[PDB]
């Protein structure tokens, strides 16, 4: 009832990459560009960025 | 750095030396917990 929105609410987020798993309690707001391929990012998304 | 939770323990005395730490022994009781979660590989003083 508050959260939802009827054309969708996209203000709450989750981290879906990270090159190793969180300790208890730790907190990750890191925005650095994650490379699922072999081409560098250099900070540019894109495929595999 | 444990679980998230940083640990700082603290303690002081006077000394008169020039040249290294004195030999001797101290407990160093703690002082502050953090519970900061942040990780951490690096640090660096301040003079
Ligand atoms: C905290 O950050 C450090 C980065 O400094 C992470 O260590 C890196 O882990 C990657 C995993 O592949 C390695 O390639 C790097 O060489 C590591 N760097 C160093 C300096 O160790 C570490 O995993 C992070 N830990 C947490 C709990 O977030």
């Amino acid at each position: 009832n508050l959260d939802s929105k009827v054309g969708g609410n996209y203000n709450y987020l989750y981290r879906l990459f990270r090159k190793s798993n969180l300790k208890p309690f730790e907190r990750d707001i890191s925005t650095e560009i994650y490379q699922a391929g072999s081409t560098p990012c250099n900070g540019v998304e894109g495929f595999n960025c | 750095n444990i679980d998230g939770y940083f640990k700082i323990y603290s303690k002081h005395t006077p000394i008169n030396l020039v040249r290294d730490l004195p030999q001797g022994f101290s407990a160093l009781e703690p002082l502050v917990d953090l519970p900061i979660g942040i990780n951490i590989t690096r640090f660096q003083t301040l003079l």
